RNA sequence: GUCUUGGGGCCGAAACGAUCUCAACCUAUUCUCAAACUUUAAAUGGGUAAGAAGCCCGGCUCGCUGGCGUGAGCCGGGCG
RNA sequence: UAACGCAGGUGUCCUAAGGCGAGCUCAGGGAGGACAGAAACCUCCCGUGGAGCAGAAGGGCAAAAGCUCGCUUGAUCUUG
RNA sequence: GUCUACGGCCAUACCACCCUGAACGCGCCCGAUCUCGUCUGAUCUCGGAAGCUAAGCAGGGUCGGGCCUGGUUAGUACUUGGAUGGGAGACCGCCUGGGAAUACCGGGUGCUGUAGGCUU
């Protein structure tokens, strides 16, 4: 058309990553450390550039972390709900939660 | 309860949705006129749905709002056609109850060969003294929380007053 | 069920009205126009006649607004009328006129223009004129300040107005709302008004109940008969009052009592009485749940 | 015919090569735009100090002498 | 790219900050303006009459014409080489008084007060605000304690 | 044609997401962002493996389809078919334009 | 978590009584975004003010402004 | 503050859709009522703009700038 | 201590609830001759004082939702100015200076002007 007016029309869809963004994430038993660490490098080959691989300190997909997590579940501040855990703070009317359940 | 809580009929509203304007409606206003003695008003259309026979601002229905002593006697005749019998789905969750009657003559109207075949709709608004404070203009407010009408609080007043009962449905 | 209207987000996105309109007492559309001065009249105050009716009292005030709060030049409550010679009926139309007559007289007696600007004693069909001398006594003015803007011929607030103008104030108005104004002929009458202004309709009302039924009469006016006031003296009592208001418009501001620091509901609960008590209150309600 | 469009980047040198950035703030700014009703009066107040000799400053003359006599006693 | 217009790009300029919609609070109106004092122009979107043009949203001047509902202003808006003094007319409920000059008329009073109070000390207390001096050497007490030994932390790669 | 991902690798345009002002965008070649045993409670898998980017770049949604399969295709052979849990923590939003100029 | 639901159905009232079972919903949670979305919100940046064009008193003038105030303007006097 | 950058609109429309004043409050949702049903009309409740204001989009607004009424033509003449 | 009328700031003033009331001070309220508007004296308007704090309103409470102000997040993000600094490049470290926001964790829940009452 001679570039007399060249605004592209869409095709495909892309996603951006910043330095430190987390592309892909896997959950597994603690005995499968090696199965995770190398399956990801198997995945690493289908991506431009280079990505570091390390095993997180965060229990599961939760916001909360390594082996202090089992205390709070026992301490009754978190409760397991499906793929995640609800934080039970104290600003909520816990005198109407403890009255409901200790 | 105490003297400041006695339940009363704030108002009672009657209407006929005749469906199409012209003559059948302007006959219908007579039926209400024969009943309560107050000049009724015609309610036009809010929307136009052609699967009824209605047009925008076509005069569809005539309604009325009786009040006070006049209301209570109209309810006495109105309830009698239903022989003081109702159901537990006739009492709204906001403390109102209603019903209908299939023919106008059953209240005390006199049939005439010029009169058509009309029914009409009943609906009773309970209330307690102080419920006008939600309408005042100079200074307004809410109605309350323990002074409102629950679902049950409507039924137990109705049952004792007009002797009737409610058949579960 | 369907989504609740009041979410945690709904409150975040809220916008309270101005407080006085939230309680419903002040109209902030009829204040922008009935209060604000123009900017080339820099500090010349603008006076309003705040006339309010309550279930058992009539309030009249004259005010001019400031950048912080209002300024009240004078006020004449209607429940001081037992002082002057009238006892029964303060929400009467005539009672309002007794208020509007006093408010002017007390205000004018403050400012030294009491001896002048008197107007008619009792007839209301005309405006009342002024004189202006620069930096010297003359030509008072104000504007009517109705509350929730209800204004239909015969309204009680227009009892004060005819009182104000006859009192000595000059209020721009029109005799289009004095009761007795025929709604469809648009004529000055001043006679039906003269009865309304003097309470002669109430005196007719009790003469109306006399013929028909005393039993209904007792239910209505049980405290007219207490400290007996019969219809035949009704206009006579008021004629004394309008005379009475003139000689003694001044106010003396009866003195107040001495406080023993009373409180009957509960103390004003501050941070500590909140912080420590409620930190207990949990530790108390906590104790019940571990004991059962 | 086909050609290049502009660019604007010496706008700041020419800008400040000369050029004083003040409007010459001045006493006695002209009365152009004032309210005519207001201005008519201030034209009258001037008019009745610029007219005559006996009415106005005969009051000014007396008051000044008191200003003359009062201040001197202090020295 | 876009084009000329009276209000172009004033989507946020006149946007009534986003927890305040409704009638302008009435302490805007009783504020009396007078010839020769300093105002700062600020656009408001509830008024729509006499709004200052977008170029004047922030420039300050002094009011020379006080009318019933509005106050003419002398403002400094610059075309390329010429910082003009342009007269505009705005409604009162846009602009507000400036606290800049009042921070000066506050110190004018005190400086003349101190000087007149010091006509009996015989010395001249010092003029305005020598700039911030150096920090005026002193001691530091540290007896009984010891400073902490700071050191860098090791590298921990988070997710 | 091919349009190799060398062209759209850097991040050199303002975000241009699928909205009312950009119509005709296709659907991304990735659609299933979670796979494995999804119902697993948080008690189950406490070893969360991550993959983290290191270049401020763009990843084509073509790749995320094949990276998800490639890492999934291994874990299935290693752990089982309900022994892990995979979540792609990246979504393709920023549509990218093309122009045919022949 | 239970209302219209289904799909598989059971009974033959009828099964969102119950119970399997998915589901549109609601409830709290969670993954990721926005140049033409935004509660918050910098760095850099834009006007002003930094005294005699002032500070302060006494008096006079008006066809505008009105409680008696006036706002504008004129004179005069001490401190730059 | 630019490009044959982007997503759009205009060459019109109004005796009211201008000017006042008054009285109301919208969108949406729930529960109840003869025919009446998801979808007419009647009542109550919740309802910070989620509606509407001619149209493009942005801004603005709830005892309005929205809706309905009653009167009118400030859509007039002349200076800057 | 508090209320009434008119307000300034316009949520620390809101919202959900629950508890108690400091002359009818505000209201609930009893009626429709007259003024006045309605289909309806429910609203609006007008005339009163037989009752009533139950409701409005005020005060308090909720390990409340909200709201204001703090704290950690963080000297992180971001950035004015410099380099013949690294890196093929994406970008990044440094010097000079300026410097935020959620999650999360605490504290607070009206101040007050003029005029007028009450000591219940």
């Amino acid at each position: 058309t001679g570039m007399r007016g060249a605004f592209g029309k869409p095709q495909g869809t892309v996603a951006r990553v910043h330095i430190g963004q987390v592309i892909m994430s896997i959950r597994t038993k603690l005995q499968n450390k090696e199965h995770v660490v190398e399956a990801l490098r198997r995945a690493k080959f289908k991506f431009p550039g280079r990505q570091k691989i390390h095993i997180s300190k965060k229990w599961g997909f939760t916001k909360f972390n390594a082996d202090e997590f089992e205390d709070m579940v026992a301490e009754k501040r978190l409760i397991p709900d499906g793929c995640g855990v609800k934080y039970i703070p104290n600003r909520g009317p816990l005198d109407k939660w403890r009255a409901l359940h200790s | 309860e105490n003297p400041m809580r006695e339940l009363r009929i704030r108002k009672l509203c009657l209407n006929i949705c005749v469906g199409e304007s012209g003559d059948r409606l302007t006959r219908a206003a007579k039926v209400l006129e024969q009943l309560t003695g107050q000049t009724p008003v015609f309610s036009k259309a809010r929307y136009t749905v052609r699967s009824f026979g209605i047009r925008r601002n076509e005069k569809i229905a005539v309604h009325c709002t009786v009040r006070g002593a006049k209301a209570e006697e109209i309810l006495e005749k109105g309830l009698k056609v239903r022989e003081y019998e109702l159901r537990k789905n006739n009492f709204s969750d906001t403390g109102n109850f209603g019903f209908g009657i299939q023919e106008h003559i059953d209240l005390g109207i006199k049939y005439d060969p010029s009169i058509g075949i009309y029914g009409l709709d009943f609906y009773v608004v309970l209330g307690r003294p102080g419920f006008s404070i939600a309408d005042k203009k100079r200074r307004t407010g809410c109605i309350g929380a323990k002074h409102r009408i629950s679902k049950e609080e409507a039924m137990r007043w109705f049952q004792q007053k007009y002797d009737g009962i409610i058949l579960p449905g | 069920f369907v989504k609740v209207v009041k979410n945690k987000a709904y409150f975040k996105r809220y916008q309270v009205k101005f407080r006085r309109r939230r309680e419903g007492k002040t109209d902030y559309y009829a204040r922008k126009r009935l209060v604000i001065q123009d900017k080339n009249k820099y500090n010349t105050p603008k006076y309003r006649m705040i006339v309010r009716v309550t279930n058992r009292d009539i309030i009249c005030q004259i005010a001019y607004a400031r950048i912080e709060g209002d300024m009240i030049v004078c006020a004449a409550y209607a429940h001081e009328l037992p002082k002057y010679g009238v006892k029964v009926g303060l929400t009467n139309y005539a009672a309002a006129y007794c208020t509007g007559l006093l408010l002017a007289r007390r205000l004018l007696n403050r400012f030294g223009m009491d001896k002048i600007y008197e107007g008619q004693v009792e007839v209301t069909g005309d405006e009342y004129n002024v004189e202006s001398i620069d930096g010297q006594p003359g030509a008072f003015t104000c504007y009517l300040d109705a509350g929730l803007a209800r204004t239909t011929t015969g309204n009680k607030v227009f009892g004060a107005l005819k009182g104000a103008v006859d009192g000595g104030l000059s209020i721009p108005h029109s005799t289009k709302r004095f009761p007795g104004y025929d709604s469809e002929s648009k004529e000055f009458n001043a006679e039906v008004h003269r009865k309304h202004i003097m309470g002669q309709n109430v005196a007719d009302y009790m003469r109306y109940l006399m013929e028909e039924d005393e039993d209904a009469y007792k239910k209505q006016f049980s405290q007219y008969i207490k400290n007996n006031v019969t219809p035949d003296m009704m206009e006579e009592m008021y004629k004394k009052a309008h005379a009475a208001i003139r000689e003694n418009p001044v106010y003396e501001k009866k003195p107040k009592r001495e406080v023993k620091k009373k409180r009957w509901n509960r103390p004003k609960m501050s941070l500590a009485q909140k912080k420590d008590r409620v930190a207990q209150k949990k530790a108390s309600f906590l104790r019940a749940q571990e004991r059962a | 015919a086909k050609s290049k469009n502009h660019t604007t980047h010496n706008q700041s040198r020419k800008w400040h090569r000369n050029g004083i950035k003040k409007p010459r703030s001045q006493r006695y700014e002209s009365l152009k735009g004032v309210d005519p009703k207001f201005l008519r009066n201030m034209r009258f107040a001037k008019k009745h100090n610029k007219k005559g000799l006996k009415k106005m400053q005969a009051n000014n003359a007396k008051a000044m002498a008191a200003r003359a006599e009062a201040i001197k006693a202090l020295v | 790219t876009n084009t000329k217009g009276k209000r172009r790009g004033t989507r946020y300029m006149f946007s009534r900050p986003f927890r305040k919609h409704g009638v302008v609070p009435l302490a805007t109106y009783m504020r009396i303006y007078k010839k020769g004092d300093i105002v700062d122009i600020k656009g408001m979107g509830t008024v729509q009459k006499g709004m200052p043009h977008k170029c004047y949203h922030g420039k300050t001047g002094r009011v020379y014409n006080v009318t019933q509902h509005a106050v003419g202003i002398v403002v400094n808006k610059q075309v390329k080489g010429k910082i003009l003094a342009k007269r505009i007319n705005v409604r009162i409920e846009h602009i507000k008084h400036s606290k800049s000059r009042d921070s000066f008329l506050k110190r004018v009073k005190e400086n003349d007060q101190k000087k007149k109070e010091a006509k009996e000390k015989g010395t001249w207390v010092q003029l305005k605000r020598q700039p911030a001096p150096p920090r005026e050497a002193h001691f530091v007490r540290t007896n009984g304690k010891e400073p902490e030994l700071l050191e860098p932390i090791p590298y921990e790669f988070m997710a | 044609g091919r349009r190799p991902a060398r062209c759209y690798r850097y991040c050199k345009n303002k975000p241009y997401p699928k909205s009312r002002f950009c119509r005709g965008v296709p659907d991304a070649k990735i659609r299933i962002f979670d796979l494995g045993r999804k119902k697993a409670k948080v008690d189950e898998f406490p070893l969360c493996g991550h993959m983290v980017s290191d270049e401020y770049e763009q990843l084509s949604s073509e790749a995320l389809e094949a990276a998800r399969i490639c890492a999934n295709k291994y874990m299935v052979k290693s752990c089982g078919k309900d022994g892990f849990h995979i979540r792609v923590r990246l979504h393709p939003f920023h549509v990218i334009r093309i122009n045919k100029m022949l």
